[PDB]
């Protein structure tokens, strides 16, 4: 997309649409804290199913 | 708990804000027929605020 | 026998992921607190990048 919107010109429709999954980048670590901290439930929940 | 997590994404928003703001200064004094600059503005919504 | 020895190694295993999760992997049981209740920064935290 990057590459292609620049070779034909003008402010790309897809890149406006979706702008903040461009130019930001994703953080892990407010995540994999919690995802440990939720490993206990996760499989005490799939062991009752 | 709690207020230490509100830290860390006040701390990670913040240093977002920055670097798109160091990026912004970039683009300052960019003549383009009647365009004289550009920006990137960042907000942060209401209902995440609270 | 071979069933709680395999158990062992699964539990250092577990305890050995989990030191390096959150936030900024490190003994993270008290020195997220510890980090706040100063006007600190935890160094560890600091060479993240």
């Amino acid at each position: 997309r990057l590459i292609e919107a620049s070779l034909y010109g003008g402010i790309s429709s897809a890149i406006t649409r979706s702008l903040r999954d461009y130019l930001l980048p994703e953080n892990s670590g407010v995540r994999k804290a919690f995802q440990d901290m939720e490993a206990a439930l996760r499989e005490n929940r799939i062991t009752l199913e | 708990s709690s207020k230490s997590v509100a830290n860390i994404i006040r701390k990670t928003i913040q240093r977002e804000q920055n670097r798109i703001r160091m990026l912004n200064q970039g683009l300052q004094a960019v003549s383009f027929g009647q365009v004289r600059g550009v920006r990137l503005n960042v907000n942060v919504r209401e209902s995440h605020a609270i | 026998v071979e069933r709680d020895e395999v158990a062992a190694q699964k539990r250092e295993l577990e305890k050995q992921i989990e030191r390096l999760s959150q936030p900024s992997g490190a003994e993270d049981s008290r020195m997220i607190a510890l980090a706040e209740r100063f006007g600190g920064v935890l160094l560890s935290e600091i060479y993240d990048d």
